[PDB]
RNA sequence: GGAAUACUGCCAGCUGGGACUGAGGACUGCGACGUAAGUCAAGGAUGCUGGCAUAAUGGUUAUAUGCCGCCCGUCUUGAAA
RNA sequence: AGAACUGGCGAUGCGGGAUGAACCGAACGUAGAGUUAAGGUGCCGGAAUACACGCUCAUCAGACACCACAAAAGGUGUUAGUUCAUCUAGACAGCCGGACGGUGGCCAUGGAAGUCGGAAUCCGCUAAGGAGUGUGUAACAACUCACCGGCCGAAUGAACUA
RNA sequence: GCUUGUGGCAGUCAAGCGUUCAUAGCGACAUUGCUCGGCUCUUCCUAUCAUACCGAAGCAGAAUUCGGUAAGCGUUGGAUUGUUCACCCACUAAUAGGGAACGUGAGCUCCCUACUGAU
RNA sequence: GCUCCACACAGAUGGAUACGAAUAAGGCGUCCUUGUGGCGUCGCUGAACCAUAGCAGGCUAGCAACGGUGCACUUGGCGGAAAGGCCUUGGGUGCUUGCUGGCGAAUUGCAAUGCGUGGGGAUAAAUCAUUUGUAUACGACUUAGA
């Protein structure tokens, strides 16, 4: 019985909703509307507010979430089945957006509620290490 | 093997060739 | 930072890692590199293997042995590479290759001990994808070095009696990873993730 | 980085001759004053003029009529060399008149040593309708769900010094 | 001119079964099993319904697009050596010296023996690879088969039976003396 | 760069291309409405001195030959691309060798001639071949074997090296003479040949195949009627 | 049809962070603010506070490191010699 | 080589060009602070292991400097162009089939049938077949591509330019 | 960045460049015409004379010629010297060409240090 | 070295926080049909992880756990590449910020981090001097002698 190992990837496509890094929209998810060239796709999410634009594929990042999108897909029509997917709910729900927030919520800590941390973090201690060596 | 450096009597000693081939274009 | 940042070959471009390795030293940081012998590099290997020899030729003329002494244990191949960019002579410069320290290998008590690598220097992530590229191993050998196999060998060992170490560690965590689970959801910890943590 | 700037010029009207023929041509430069400069070079390429002799009419920016819209750019060059200087066309996928005219300089400049001294634009054209496309790597787009990876992923490091030893999926 | 997406497609008859987890390639069959590493070509091997695999290389160059035909046959021939069978019929000649070809099982390892060749003292002890099989022809005058699952084995083995016959400072045309390599086909027929 | 330079030629004759194509798609149009009666052969292998035993047995009626794709669209394809009255229907029928003859004579006197016409010809790949071949076990004859030795020519040793690659047969040269151990075999009666099973047949000048010329559909031009029929 | 927004340019717009400097030595001057009295960021730093006499601090010499530094004079020749 | 002119050094430090009479900047009181020139920013070395688009593999690449000499060409290295031509009336490649009739044309001659040669290179048939592009034979045969045609189903080939 | 292998003169040449472009005229490889030195001891170079392995040849064998990779290892002796500015048979596997400048002319007609070793 | 006297005193500041191999691939978890096996899931930086409150970290009162941890001991085992460390068993003794307490901090005044010598004694050995010659310019080398 044939199996073929692996060969899993993200790909550039009509749809592919894409977290870009560099730029002034930067944290932002638009999605892939056009593939201009090898390198260059055109982007837009109007649900960030990023706008709708030439990009180089290395100021961006794919993600693991895609929808059904038509070729050359307008602001509106875009925001309709961004909507209809309702991508946001399924980007949050995953790991990967979990851990951009749990950068960002640390990184507002006050000094005081950071002491808070440490102090919780003492008794969470404490209650961990009874469990074990039973 | 050969080498890379431009010893200065020769890197001088071509633009006193390219001063040559300058004047020959002209006439 | 960390006192020792053992380093480690095992797919790095001889440069590059030099380079940064030497900057580290001279900005006062020991380092430590290990597996030498999985070291790379560009190109064929017919090449390093001139680019090289002809390097191997030099040597001193009226007295052939006080002169441009050509080490073979990669090691010392790299070395070298690294002693050409830092102002070795200069009190600053032994001052820092005495910073240094090059094994073949990764024999105690680093063996024990956390390595790391240098983004910034690996054959996979500089290297065109598919390009020839050269690995010491090999190229040592091919000119002197008389070991591949000890080391090989001698090796071989290590990896063992650790991946066994492994084991017991992964076996351990799980445990953890477990028991946190559970003694996860409890108020206190709650709290906390509002926080983050 | 470009700009397109249309540009009309007359050769001052003289006793007896009124208002004269007027030269209309879009220039590609960086700013109104190269752009002006460029003006003049292409006026001594058509005919007998100098700089001095006429006057620049009207200067003013073209901006791209649809930059959210992608277009193909079927584009005529003129351009110098080592050898005489010899006519060409090539062709670019692109957004916007502007950046396709950027990005075929960028390629003039790595495939044929030239430079921006030596390039005339000759004539640049949306094709509206495909197979007036007569090059590969263009066509190469022109499938319906072009769907494909970006393989071997370079993760660009701030920090020295990782622990992970990165892995490259995508 | 850097293509996008090259892909072939590779056939896979009722008989064998691929597996192919990074670059490894194995083709289990009715007549055995073949194992070949790929990993120096860098390629992408696509299973489709169990009956056809794409092989496909993105973004490539002119030979990097040329390493990815090369890999259709490398792993074609690793099915049709295993429902087929490679077999190499070799016949060996000469003049007055009769040419005493045997097989010794010296040290278990399997060689060839090359004896009286062009009237030589001279033993020519040829190695037998794993995999492949040595028979004499029945019924025809001076003649041996080599018959194994991999091109490999059989080609290279074939090659070292012939290279080993030259005629050391002689002449091409007056001397016939050697082994050489008759017919190339198949162990099943059809 | 890196590519396969063609063979340099020198010969002395031309690319025909379009200029033939043209002069067919009007000979075909021409000859529609000048004769009455049109046939479409399914002549499988054809010798030239065959063809032009065709040729000079009436010089009235017309052979007409050429590419498929010509001989369909000159006529006409479906039931708006055409120049007669249903005369897509006999062209859609034809689909193997591209035959096809235009004639003034009767019905029956075509018919008949042609499925008497039956002559010698080689094997043909892919078509069975009703003769046991057995070559004799010494030196090999022009004929292979079929007439006595004394009436026929030993084979040349300047073929025997082709005897040995494409025609297979394990083939040993003592004294000029091409001998086998062995009887061979080739073929048998009523089995599917190969190539080089064909070849080798056609090698030794054996006629053990049947050559009988068939045709298919039928045309009247001033009563648009189309008559099918198998012949052999 | 209706807004925007980039880009270019303006502000005698507002609000921060850092370094360097404090020349001069009664008052005159040009101003600003105030209804006036007066006050001020207006012809160049003032105010508060801390460190000491077994001081504070400052220097000398010997080296160390970084970086730089062809042997002085005369006489030629176009300078190096 | 000679003549004229205008600079540079000569009486001249300073940054740069790894180093230097002729090059690049910049003509100097002693300091602090700022900004730059020329040149650079992997490390030696102060300064982006910056961003962006491409190109290149070299068996001693390249960073060689009015692109000047060895340079006119060569290469089944590679990327782009330009100009001619075929292209679902089915091209390119490819196994398959035909590749003929006066005729085994004519002189040369033991022997010449396309193929050791000399001068013509005709005509008929057709879809197309050269009084012939090679292998081979004493001479023939058989094979051959060139020219068609069938089986397949799309872009391919030639001369050049950079 | 010096130099090495195929002469110069007239011409059927014949890709392109010549203000217009074969006739302002040049023009690549070809082909037509005439015709005061030389005896020791070190080192390096390959452009190799032998030895090593191949490739080609109507190369049967033996031997030969041409060519390729290679510098690992080898490369002789006698009569002539009015200015040595010539050569011949004797052997051997073969008797290759050169560089290291006034190479070893401070081996010929109580300045500094390399090196060999020693404490 | 042992013993007796006399003296002399290239840059730490929470933690180097242990798989290997691949990267046109990999971890990690689960079911086993034990596989190049399936299902689940992760990655897109260490921005993590573990430690982290007390006069530069004191002195005392309980509650709840039966754990965490420091220190000399003790049982057993591992590590030869440069092992020169890494684990474990048993008990003792501290500490516990897991929870709640009860006391002290000032005036430091508004910044200026807060293990060799020089003689003795006992005992291991080498050198010199002598002898031999396998060695030798001189050295050095080799021998022999309570």
């Amino acid at each position: 019985d044939s199996i073929v190992k692996a060969s899993n990837w993200r790909l550039v496509e009509v749809g592919r909703v894409v977290l870009i890094k560099k730029g002034q929209s930067a944290g932002k998810l638009a999605a892939i509307v056009e593939i201009i060239d090898q390198k260059k796709v055109l982007i837009d999410g109007p649900k960030a507010g990023v706008p709708r634009q030439a990009i180089n594929l290395g100021q961006v990042v794919l993600t693991p979430l895609t929808f059904a999108l038509p070729r050359g897909a307008r602001t509106a029509t875009v925001s309709k089945k961004w909507a209809a997917a309702a991508v946001c709910e399924k980007w949050a729900a995953s790991s990967w957006a979990k851990k951009i927030a749990q950068r960002e919520r640390r990184a507002a800590l006050t000094d005081f509620e950071r002491f808070q941390v440490m102090v919780l973090r003492k008794q969470k201690r404490y209650t961990v290490k009874k469990a074990l060596a039973k | 093997r050969q080498s890379r450096r431009t010893s200065t009597k020769l890197k001088e000693g071509i633009k006193k060739k390219a001063s040559a081939h300058r004047k020959k274009e002209k006439k | 930072v960390e006192p020792v940042v053992v380093i480690d070959g095992k797919g790095h471009l001889v440069g590059r890692l030099a380079s940064v390795v030497a900057k580290q030293l001279l900005n006062g940081q020991k380092i430590v590199v290990v597996r030498a012998e999985e070291l790379n590099i560009s190109g064929e290997f017919f090449r390093n293997k001139l680019k090289y020899h002809d390097f191997l030729r030099k040597a001193t003329a009226f007295n052939k042995t006080r002169g441009p002494f050509h080490f073979r244990a990669p090691s010392r191949i790299f070395y070298k590479a690294l002693r050409g960019m830092v102002s070795h002579k200069t009190a600053r410069g032994k001052a820092a290759l005495e910073r240094l320290k090059v094994f073949e290998g990764i024999p105690p008590p680093y063996d024990k001990k956390k390595r790391v690598v240098v983004p910034q220097a690996l054959r996979v992530l500089r290297l065109k994808p598919g390009r020839k590229y050269t690995t010491l191993g090999k190229l040592s050998t091919s000119v002197g070095w008389k070991y591949e196999d000890v080391v090989a060998k001698l090796e071989a060992k290590r990896k063992v009696s650790s991946a066994e170490y492994y084991a017991k560690k992964r076996a351990f965590t799980k445990k953890v990873a477990s028991a946190n689970a559970t003694a996860a959801e409890s108020d206190v910890a709650k709290q906390l993730a509002a926080l983050g943590y | 980085h470009f700009k397109e700037y249309q540009v009309i010029g007359r050769r001052l009207p003289t006793e007896s001759v009124p208002e004269p023929k007027l030269f209309r041509m879009r220039i590609f430069a960086s700013n109104e004053v190269i752009a002006k400069s460029r003006y003049w070079y292409f006026l001594q390429k058509l005919h007998k003029v100098k700089k001095a002799s006429g006057e620049i009419v009207s200067i003013n920016q073209i901006n791209e009529a649809h930059p959210t819209k992608v277009k193909n750019f079927g584009v005529w060059v003129r351009y110098d060399s080592r050898s005489g200087t010899h006519n060409m066309y090539k062709e670019i996928r692109d957004v916007s008149r502007v950046a396709a005219v950027e990005t075929l300089y960028q390629d003039m400049a790595a495939r044929h040593r030239a430079r921006f001294r030596s390039i005339h634009i000759l004539k640049v054209a949306e094709i509206e309708k495909t197979a007036d496309v007569k090059r590969q790597y263009v066509k190469q787009f022109l499938t319906k769900d072009l769907k494909f990876p970006l393989p071997h992923r370079v993760q660009k490091s701030t920090k020295t010094f990782s622990y992970k030893r990165p892995s490259t999926f995508y | 001119m850097k293509y996008i997406q090259t892909e072939q497609q590779i056939e896979v008859p009722e008989g064998v079964t691929v597996s192919i987890k990074s670059r490894i390639v194995k083709v289990v069959g009715p007549r055995g099993t073949l194992t070949k590493n790929l990993k120096h070509i860098d390629v992408t091997f696509t299973k489709v319904n169990n009956q056809l695999i794409k092989v496909a290389v993105h973004n490539g160059g002119r030979k990097h697009v040329a390493a990815l035909r090369t890999v259709k046959s490398l792993v074609d021939n690793m099915i049709t050596g295993v429902t087929k069978g490679y077999k190499y019929k070799m016949r060996y000649v000469y003049a007055h010296f009769p040419i005493n070809v045997n097989i010794v099982e010296k040290d278990g390892a399997k060689f060839i023996e090359v004896r009286n060749f062009l009237g030589d003292k001279k033993i020519r002890n040829v190695p037998v690879r794993d995999g492949v099989t040595i028979e004499f022809s029945t019924n025809v005058k001076d003649e041996i088969v080599l018959s194994g699952n991999s091109v490999e084995d059989v080609s290279q083995n074939a090659a070292d039976l012939q290279q080993i016959c030259r005629v050391r400072n002689k002449d091409i045309r007056k001397f016939l003396d050697g082994i050489y390599v008759s017919h190339k086909g198949f162990i099943t027929e059809d | 760069r890196s590519k396969r330079s063609k063979l340099v030629t020198l010969a002395q004759t031309d690319k025909k291309g379009r200029e033939n194509k043209e002069r067919i798609f009007d000979e075909v149009r021409e000859a529609l409405d000048t004769y009455r009666y049109v046939w479409v052969l399914h002549l499988d292998d054809v010798r030239t001195p065959v063809l032009q035993e065709i040729r000079t047995s009436w010089a009235g009626s017309k052979l007409i030959m050429g590419k498929r794709k010509v001989l369909q669209k000159a006529l006409g394809e479906k039931r708006e691309e055409e120049y007669k009255e249903n005369l897509y229907q006999l062209s859609k029928l034809c689909s193997g060798v591209t035959g096809l003859l235009f004639t003034d004579e009767d019905v029956n006197t075509v018919k008949e001639y042609f499925k008497s016409y039956v002559r010698s010809d080689y094997s043909r790949p892919n078509t069975k071949a009703p003769l046991t071949f057995t070559i004799p076990e010494g030196i090999v004859y022009s004929r292979g074997g079929q007439i006595p030795a004394e009436e026929d020519v030993p084979m040349i040793h300047s073929l025997e090296p082709t005897m040995r690659n494409k025609f297979e047969i394990p083939t040993k040269i003592k004294a000029g003479k091409i001998t086998i151990d062995s009887p061979y075999l080739v073929c048998t009666e009523g089995e599917k040949l190969d190539v080089r099973q064909a070849l080798i047949l056609k090698q030794f000048g054996i006629a053990a195949s049947e050559f009988k010329v068939k045709v298919s559909a039928y045309y009247d031009n001033d009563s648009s009627t189309v008559e099918s029929t198998n012949i052999n």
